[PDB]
């Protein structure tokens, strides 16, 4: 019984930021959800459609662990039929989502005294985004009548700000890893489970 | 593509920007305020100016957006204290002239040094100094040096340096299309644009003076009392039939008559009401000052304190190898982050302060939400009057009957709550006056209502006229009375202590109506009680985007500033006022001096 590489979206060292969320296609292996959401270490595990007490039963073929890294408060905006910052312009959810998020608090390993600058995520759009779609883009924003030439100036804003991570926030404002676990059905033999 | 948009991507850009910014110079200067280091002063002015260089180039970005078609009302609320330029309307050399003047008007308050020439062998700091010899001091012509000499080398340098404060603070708002520098104080009460709930700055003086007018009698009760409770004291420096000499109300300019509590009690047979040798008694420390502070604040119904609020903060004074600045301010550092910063001790007035110090983070912890250039107060004076009134709901003795302070079997007769009440009355209502002759000095020294040769007769005419002082040495023109205080010579607001007087009984009369209390305003008590709590949520949460008028409707009732709570607070204190002052003359004459020899 071959356990599924769910040491490598959890336990890993750095996430990426919720402009470039990785998607990892775990498949080809058992699955054990139960452990994650069992020994709890991890917190909030909200599902639609399926629940963990029907995961380990019926199984799927190509299960999607998305992993990014958002703020306090915008772990409610990964959520079907969401509107916001995040929800709007880096990640959003279709309204037949059918998998569950999974967002620990991570204050101890991945917020730095005195600023961490390396997580990005986007502030302007020049539209929404369609339902699991990522942007890796730096182009600036036209918000105005003026076609400007690259330059970030006057109307004409750079998309991507930065998180601002600072040990001392509030739970309003932490570091919160988020993955969630994107399953769906094909005309392939379903592998993961167990 | 319309201004409205353009307005919308631009502060959406500020607001995350200037949490950065925000926090990373609140830091610095919470790490002032608790290491006083050499190497840690140029930290706070290293992040001070890059959020200040900040400010200068987002204002002149936020003035290519006009105000004349932008109609939703929460940006244009955001933007107005956005595209005001501020102190930077001047020339160069000129705007650079007011900035080295600040600088030495603050710094010869703080370290000025007056003796006397009698005895300069050895002299005098203010603090611990002239302010303890406003305290336990009883003697006349021991306090006329002390209040004389503090006008006569602090005024002294400061007549000819403010002169030119008042035709240069003229041209920074003569600039901005205002009448005066008085409008420029006046503007933070402005509210235009919402229907039916205008308010003009030509207004706010009419407003003032109609709720003066009617705390007249109450205040002059009070002065014919301290008056007739100063006869003894003092038994030939006090004239019956005219006003008070300035040197004899307990502080240093005649602010505050907390001081004269010991003179003037009106029951000294009775104990007052305090808990400072019941909480020694029962092992309370530094912790469970703040940790009962909390259960007064979720027993409203008002949210918990955060995690980081107990572990970040400071409460003990850090031993003496390092110090630390501890008078009570509330530090919201942003992003989530509400700390707060004083020495607190095992005293009453240090654990009622902790009520409303807390106060200031759950006004501060509600407008979260909303964005970064409304999360401030209705208005200047709407923070500190929302923390007065938790604690001055912690204070009552039903409140302290429950936490186990007072005492199982406690008593409380009519002759109880007098000797309260006056000591309520003696630290909100004879500042009433104090605060509003000063203000109205200074509107009328910025507006050229009074010259050069008329600048200190149309004082003290204000000050035995309104508040009922004379000053004890006849003054020339070459001293400026006003301008020894701490709020005159740092260039703050004054208006906003008068304006936070008539809302922290104004809001005590609309909570303890919605927390059902049956008696009068003094012995209520907002706990236990979440029907205060969601009439209280519903104004905290709004910060500055709704108007102040709108934010009075919503708790009181009422969308103007009322004085009659105020004089429903001290209605067993009007009322046995005037139980006494049959033998006594009210009111006061424009006659009577000590100089008048």
């Amino acid at each position: 019984t071959n356990l599924c590489p769910f040491d490598e979206v959890f336990n890993a060292t750095r996430f990426a930021s919720v402009y470039a969320w990785n998607r990892k296609r775990i498949s080809n292996c058992v699955a054990d959800y139960s452990v994650l959401y069992n020994l709890a270490p991890f917190f909030t595990f909200k599902c639609y459609g399926v629940s963990p007490t029907k995961l380990n039963d019926l199984c799927f073929t190509n299960v999607y662990a998305d992993s990014f890294v958002i703020r306090g408060d915008e772990v409610r905006q990964i959520a079907p039929g969401q509107t916001g910052n995040i929800a709007d312009y880096n990640y959003k959810l279709p309204d037949d989502f059918t998998g569950c998020v999974i967002a620990w608090n991570s204050n101890k390993l991945d917020s730095k005294v005195s600023g961490n600058y390396n997580y990005l995520y986007r502030l302007f759009r020049k539209s929404n985004l369609k339902p699991f779609e990522r942007d890796i883009s730096t182009e600036i924003y036209q918000a105005g009548n003026k076609p400007c030439n690259g330059v970030a100036g006057f109307n004409c804003y750079f998309p991507l700000r930065s998180y601002s991570f600072r040990p001392t926030y509030g739970v309003g404002h932490q570091p919160y890893r988020v993955v969630v676990l994107s399953f769906e059905l094909l005309h392939a033999p379903a592998t993961v489970c167990g | 593509s319309t201004i409205e948009e353009q307005a919308k991507t631009f502060l959406d850009k500020f607001n995350h920007e200037a949490e950065d910014l925000f926090y990373q110079s609140s830091l610095a200067s919470w790490n002032y305020n608790t290491n006083i280091t050499e190497e840690n002063v140029q930290n706070m002015n290293n992040a001070g100016d890059k959020w200040s260089a900040f400010l200068k180039e987002q204002s002149t970005l936020a003035q290519m957006y006009p105000l004349q078609e932008i109609q939703n009302l929460t940006v244009k609320l955001q933007l107005q204290a956005l595209q005001q330029n501020g102190s930077s309307v001047l020339s160069e050399d000129k705007s650079k002239r007011l900035n080295t003047i600040l600088n030495t008007m603050s710094t010869i308050y703080s370290t000025g040094k007056v003796c006397n020439p009698d005895n300069p062998q050895e002299c005098l700091l203010l603090e611990p100094g002239l302010n303890e010899i406003m305290a336990n001091s009883l003697d006349y012509n021991e306090r006329l040096w002390a209040w004389e000499s503090w006008r006569s080398e602090v005024g002294k340098q400061l007549r000819p340096l403010y002169e030119e404060y008042v035709v240069l603070k003229n041209e920074m708002a003569r600039a901005n299309h205002y009448e005066d520098y008085g409008d420029y104080w006046r503007g933070d009460y402005e509210v235009n644009g919402v229907d039916g709930y205008d308010y003009s700055r030509g207004q706010l003086i009419e407003d003032v003076e109609h709720t003066f007018e009617e705390i007249k009698p109450l205040y002059e009760h009070l002065h014919a009392y301290v008056r007739a409770k100063l006869m003894n004291a003092y038994p030939s420096y006090i004239s019956p039939i005219g006003c008070l000499p300035a040197h004899l109300l307990g502080d240093m300019w005649g602010r505050f008559w907390t001081n004269l509590y010991s003179l003037t009690v009106p029951f000294g047979q009775k104990p007052n009401i305090d808990v400072t040798d019941a909480m020694v008694d029962q092992a309370w420390d530094a912790q469970r000052i703040f940790k009962e502070a909390e259960k007064f604040f979720v027993s409203v119904g008002l949210p918990n304190m955060t995690q980081g609020f107990w572990e970040n903060s400071m409460l003990t004074d850090p031993g003496n190898v390092q110090k630390a600045v501890c008078h009570p301010t509330a530090w919201d550092l942003g992003k989530g982050d509400f700390r707060i910063l004083m020495c607190t001790k095992v005293t009453m007035d240090d654990f009622l302060t902790a009520h409303h110090e807390m106060g200031h983070i759950q006004y501060d912890m509600a407008y979260a939400a909303q964005p970064f250039l409304l999360r401030n107060g209705a208005n200047e004076g709407f923070h500190e009057a929302v923390g007065e009134i938790m604690s001055l709901s912690a204070a009552t003795p039903k409140h302290l009957k429950s936490i186990g302070l007072l005492s199982p079997d406690f008593q409380e007769d009519n002759e109880t709550e007098i000797n309260f009440l006056l000591k309520q009355a003696l630290t909100i209502v004879g500042t009433l006056p104090f605060t509003y002759m000063l203000e109205k000095w200074r509107w009328m020294v910025f507006k050229g209502e009074i010259p050069k040769d008329q600048w200190m007769k149309k004082w003290w005419e204000m000050k035995r006229e309104i508040v009922g002082v004379v000053e004890p040495v006849p003054h020339d023109e070459t001293y400026c009375d006003p301008a020894s205080l701490f709020h005159v010579s740092n260039d703050y607001s004054f208006i906003r202590y008068y304006t936070r007087t008539l809302y922290q009984f104004q809001f005590q009369e609309a909570l303890c109506q919605a927390a059902k209390h049956e008696g009068p305003l003094h012995k209520c008590d907002i706990s236990n009680s979440t029907e205060a709590g969601q009439k209280l949520f519903n104004m905290l949460r709004l910060g500055k985007s709704e108007p102040w008028t709108l934010a009075l409707e919503n708790v009181v009732g009422a969308k103007n500033m009322n004085v009659r709570p105020l004089l429903n607070y001290f209605e067993p204190l009007f009322t046995w006022l005037k139980d006494q002052n049959k033998n006594s003359f009210v009111g006061w004459s424009t006659d009577w001096s000590p100089y008048a020899d």
